RNA sequence: AUUGGCGAGAGACCGAUAGCGAACAAGUACAGUGAUGGAAAGAUGAAAAGAACUUUGAAAAGAGAGUGAAAAAGUACGUGAAAUUGUUGAAAGGGAAGGGCAUUUGAUCAGACAU
RNA sequence: UCGAAUUUGGGUAUAGGGGCGAAAGACUAAUCGAACCAUCUAGUAGCUGGUUCCUGCCGAAGUUUCCCUCAGGAUAGCAGA
RNA sequence: GUGGAGGUCAGUGACGAAGCCUAGACCGUAAGGUCGGGUCGAACGGCCUCUAGUGCAGAUCUUGGUGGUAGUAGCAAAUAUUCAAAUGAGAACUUUGAAGACUGAAGUGGGGAAAGGUUCCACGUCAACAGCAGUUGGACGUGGGUUAGUCGAUCCUAAGAGAUGGGGAAGCUCCGUUUCAAAGGCCUGAUGCAGGCCACCAUCGAAAGGGAAUCCGGUUAAGAUUCCGGAACCUGGAUAUGGAUUCUUCACGGUAACGUAACUGAAUGUGGAGACGUCGGCGCGAGCCCUGGGAGGAGUUAUCUUUUCUUCUUAACAGCUUAUCACCCCGGAAUUGGUUUAUCCGGAGAUGGGGUCUUAUGGCUGGAAGAGGCCAGCAGCUGGCUCCGGUGCGCUUGUGACGGCCCGUGAAAAUCCACAGGAAGGAAUAGUUUUCAUGCCAGGUCGUACUGAUAACCGCAGCAGGUCUCCAAGGUGAACAGCCUCUAGUUGAUAGAAUAAUGUAGAUAAGGGAAGUCGGCAAAAUAGAUCCGUAACUUCGGGAUAAGGAUUGGCU
RNA sequence: ACGAUCAACUUAGAACUGGUACGGACAAGGGGAAUCUGACUGUCUAAUUAAAACAUAGCAUUGCGAUGGUCAGAAAGUGAUGUUGACGCAAU
RNA sequence: UAUCUAGCGAAACCACAGCCAAGGGAACGGGCUUGGCAGAAUCAGCGGGGAAAGAAGACCCUGUUGAGCUUGACUCUAGUU
RNA sequence: AAACUUUCAACAACGGAUCUCUUGGUUCUCGCAUCGAUGAAGAACGCAGCGAAAUGCGAUACGUAAUGUGAAUUGCAGAAUUCCGUGAAUCAUCGAAUCUUUGAACGCACAUUGCGCCCCUUGGUAUUCCAGGGGGCAUGCCUGUUUGAGCGUCAUUU
């Protein structure tokens, strides 16, 4: 789950995740939080672990 | 809730006692302003421009 | 005083006609070379009802002389025109019911309908249901013909003005009395919002010249002058005479 | 009645947010903002509305560029370093 | 309305951001005149008129 | 010429109900669908030194304690009037109270001999 | 009253001497025999109300004449300085 | 006497200026002046002059503040609350349980449109609000939450709005929407183009009209046709294999209606779908309702009850099959026949025999029992059953064929399809297509929580008002009338004690029966159904439920 | 001539029965003889007047053949009736 | 409901206030004068009075104040001929 | 006699007058001439470690660069030879930049965070389809450039 600038779309989020963290994404679901910022649920492929790369990023 | 707004305000410089006391002061000030507004507006709030008065005059 | 109802009806707004359901403008063919030299044949595909019009419309398919397209023209049906009938429009067309002929190519006493007022437009006279024009006579010297209009008026028009042979059909439509007010309501529901009409004598004096007074009476002469300005023309305008005829008054 | 019972039927919006100004005075059907004249080229102002001009005149906002023109003039619109 | 425009929702976000009392540390600044959030809005008391 | 803009200097001007509507988060809060309408609101102290601590109370708070030159300055804070209100003290009072003239009664008080 | 000249949502059109009116001067945002807002405008008023300290001296008129004059003015008179 | 200015008293003052209180004192007739006492903290005064925004009891004066009224009017519509326990300082009001009730499916239920904007949910919490209370809350403080190729917007056009070319107007701007115009984008093979094509006319306009395609189960504190699992479809685009198609170059079969796994087709034309009113009855389908057998559970059992309640479900999507209407072949009909509830059809070919089609809709199967449901056993696991039926003037709804009605005949466009045409291309590994199957990639942006109202919208508010719509059980009964109940939801509206007058609302009254009163105002009377009987008048349709009478249950 | 099987409320009748009750609660027309008035259904004074007022169909009158009648605009190469044509539009 | 109680708790209005008779008087006093009388504090009712409250009377008149409407008032005007 | 009511004083209340201050206003005088298609005024939304607002700013966001000064900012936290120095600062100056979506607002519209077209480039087995990055596409008018139109018209050619 990522906070995203409101100027970004699903293709941009997919490519950005693929670039920043080398994992293929299965799908992206974006919404606008009531506080006014994009929230993106990025579901990776089955062969990458979200719990693994999250603590790799730094938050457990 | 690993870190709370309580922790944020404690590092900002207001403890819990000061937070409660200042919040009570803020409610007090808002209530004083509200009381003043009702007291002043009661004088001329009932001035309907086009009231009917079934029994005319 | 206030702008009276008849004054208010020229600005449009709610007084425009209700033209949603009309099939289209009822007009003849353009005065093409083919039609003004010989004749062209069309086929009556369908006769339909036109909302707000008493006379049924007839749709005639015409081949386009200069292109493949099929120019479908919305005529006004004449009593006798039927689906599948061939309509021959032009100068060389034979004189049968539904054919369009220039008035210089028809013998005297002929009954025509949807008569062109001047050669070139697409039909002006005798298009209401049951109405017709009688070919009173010809004048080849000035290329004119004299005709008798539905209003009993005699007119002279260029002999190349066209006109459909027959009567507009739907005749006698005004014979049947609309019993309910609802019948008139639905009649004018497709016609320009001219109903119901409030009597000016029932109006207040601000709203109409006839209004006002302790009794519902006009008060002054209701025969209004022709030269009276807009807003005074309420009642009988430019009335030469009034009252019941009480005479033959011609037929 | 024309009062309380008829005040319950007002749930449409005659005006919405204008674009040129943030006022809630953009007539939806007329398509013209009733306070700033949008979409007309001239912002709708009148000399009988002295307070109206005072509310939206120059200086009531950020003046993102007009603020520095006095500085640049005082320095003579110099260039360089 | 539930079916709303993005401009309206952006104003919603602004209102939700603003809907908070005074930060407490501001009271402790020198020459502080602000006593309480005088622009505090609430849905039961004043409609946003947007 | 200049009631707009920028930069200055002044007044037999106004001094928080005055002076611009705005000395303050003022064309703000707020009302109206809309054009528009549109306020109230300055002052602890030199310095928070903004009352550690004890005790009663569930708590607000209270009583001590303490800071202070002053809490008769406690974020309701300079001074703190009047209307209006509480307690204490005095007096009067059979359908008004108040007032003028004159004195009895009670309370209170100056001056002068003392020079 | 309740199947139609029915009721109604949304869109849309008609804007103030204008609209709309099955016509009551009705409706036109609690405003209608001319809506609302701002400006002209501190509109004018022979009319109503008010008009803020003390003492001393003097101290009146409701009458003449003329005004679309009769709830008011000018003029003369009375009064002060 | 006051604000302010020039001069002066080398005036007063933190050892206390100004202000304020002072039934304490002095002076002046008075305006006022002076002094003492208390409070207080930083400036102020006498005199000679100058200056004015200079003196208040009024103006239904302005602003601000406060009184008697007065602990008074009152907190009385929407049937109704009670006991115990917990929590807590504190419980009529919070929570849980146990009762008693109500809304009674045109609800006090479950969702939405406009509107609101975080009210949604969690934790902490009572200063204020909840016209009593409060531990509770739509309140306060801090946070969490709204996941779309398929639902909408986006796209189309409706009523209408509106530039450009133009033309008016001093001008802000107005008319105008295809017209007094030199008004462009489509297919290509490669910005001409091989070159061709077309002459339409900017654009905006619906979160209820038209519209490409998604369903089930599960999941959260709050999400959901969006997430997860599974199973589909649409669009765009690459696109390979298989199949199909041919030397008779672009398929066969059927008498035909027409069938298929496909089975060339440019410009240009034609047609269809989109695309449509309302009502009445009839047929069919779905869902609900009623009910039988049976397989489980629960309730009742003084007595009876083969009992009463309850679960037994099958989505989108795909294959096969399925129909009224319609049509085709044979045959040629009066002794006229067929047929609807409704009278229409037949030598323009009926009845009849045999067939074709649309697939609304239903059946079977796959989806899929592995789901969900209902039970039992053991400590989450393991097992089972989830089956077979019946009926209808039943309710809602869909649909078909019809019929009635109109001086009412009851949208447009986007878009998609087909057809006529034969431009162009394809011949024997020469190939051409790929409206057949399978395979591959992608589907952006915005909306998505909650209420939708006797508390979340508007009415100054937590106002008995107003605000559009969907679903809709049982009994009585003609009835989505009234009354009672089931699922669901509430139990909210300050409360306690007594029962005076006068009230508001509901009622009843002996005898008389409008004598009351302006007036039978208010009330009462009759009332449903069946049978009988029904006048004057009439526009012949009505009057008419005229008037006036009788019967009405239960059980066999 | 005709048998078996299955199925639904609808009407009529007859006994018996009761404190003669029985549309048992709910629900639910008072009627008749006339007069004035408006044909009727409908509509309006939202917030004192719902009527005999307005409207209505019916009848009648008037203008107009488009270079036109009625009406709008400040003007227009402007507009409504008019997607119209006397069985029509417009005014009474 | 009223009434009593716990909690909560306004408003209208108010020159000062509240016993009468008569007299005079702005010709109908609560106050003035002459008389009658007059004892704290109060509760529930009540509608005689307070010329009770609500509103600068709308009826009428005045104003050298208007407005709607009408016409053959006075003076003009769009349009039209 | 109490209660109650009234009058006054003391203390205490409600209220914010009086007095005294004043980073404000008002009026006068003096000097200056400087908005914007190189995108103004105005708007919307966002930005701080901890801000709702005011003030400041624009995804480089209470700001970056340059210069001057020369050790702070401050409510807290943090940073601290960062300080005998290219160097603190919510400093001053300001000549370089950034300047979201808008707005005269300019690709077409806008109640859409809608819909295009062109150029270069990157990826998806791609000139066409999809996606990402960068740059553009208004009108009126002028001068000029290029391409044209008109038997309006000249000369020349068959």
């Amino acid at each position: 789950v990522f906070q995203v600038s409101m100027k970004a779309n699903k293709y941009q989020i997919k490519k950005a995740v693929k670039e920043l963290y080398e994992v293929d994404v299965l799908k992206v679901n974006t919404l606008v939080r009531p506080n006014g910022t994009k929230k993106a649920y990025v579901r990776l492929t089955a062969d990458y672990d979200a719990l693994d790369i999250a603590n790799r990023i730094g938050y457990i | 809730r690993t870190i709370t707004a309580a922790d944020r305000r404690m590092v900002s410089g207001v403890t819990e006692k000061q937070y409660k006391k200042g919040m009570k002061k803020m409610q007090q000030l808002e209530k004083n302003a509200i009381n003043t507004q009702i007291r002043r507006e009661i004088k001329r709030v009932n001035f309907q421009t086009h009231y009917r008065d079934e029994l005319l005059q | 005083g206030r702008v009276i109802r008849n004054q208010r009806k020229g600005a449009g707004s709610i007084f425009t006609s209700h033209t949603r359901l009309r099939q289209g403008a009822a007009k003849l063919r353009t005065l093409d070379y083919a039609e003004r030299h010989g004749y062209i044949r069309g086929i009556v595909k369908q006769i339909v009802h036109d909302s707000g019009r008493g006379a049924p419309l007839a749709k005639v398919v015409f081949r386009d002389p200069y292109k493949y397209r099929l120019r479908e023209e919305i005529f006004i049906a004449n009593e006798g025109v039927h689906t599948g009938q061939f309509i021959y429009a032009g100068k060389k067309a034979s004189l049968n019911v539904g054919n369009v002929l220039p008035l210089g190519s028809v013998p005297e006493g002929t009954i025509v309908s949807n008569v062109e007022e001047k050669p070139g437009d697409r039909g002006a006279l005798a298009r209401a249901s049951g109405n017709y024009v009688i070919i009173i006579g010809h004048n080849p010297d000035e290329n004119k013909t004299r005709v008798r209009l539905p209003s009993g008026a005699k007119k002279v028009i260029s002999s190349d003005a066209r006109g459909v042979i027959g009567v507009i059909a739907g005749g006698g439509r005004v014979d049947k009395p609309l019993l309910k007010a609802g019948r008139a309501f639905h009649k004018y529901r497709l016609k320009r919002n001219s109903w119901p009409k409030t009597r000016g004598v029932a109006m207040n004096p601000v709203d109409h010249p006839h209004g006002g007074g302790n009794h519902q009476h006009i008060g002054k002469a209701s025969t209004i002058s022709r030269g009276a300005v807009s807003g005074q023309k309420a009642g009988l305008i430019a009335a030469r005479r009034t009252g019941l005829l009480r005479g033959s008054q011609k037929t | 009645g024309k009062g309380t019972p008829s005040f319950g039927k007002r749930h449409n919006k005659s005006h919405t947010l204008c674009n040129r100004c943030g006022r809630r005075s953009f007539h939806v059907q007329k398509k013209t903002c009733s306070s700033c004249g949008y979409p007309a080229a001239k912002t709708r102002s009148y000399n009988w509305g002295a307070k109206a001009k005072r509310r939206h005149t120059t200086g009531t906002g950020r003046m993102r560029y007009l603020k520095h023109v006095s500085r640049r003039f005082k320095n003579g619109f110099q260039t360089g370093s | 309305a539930a079916q709303k425009s993005f401009r309206i929702k952006q104003k919603m976000a602004k209102a939700k951001k603003q809907n908070r009392p005074l930060p407490q540390w501001i009271r402790l600044r020198t020459n502080n005149t602000i006593r309480y959030n005088a622009k505090r809005r609430n849905w039961r008391r004043t409609k946003m008129n947007i």
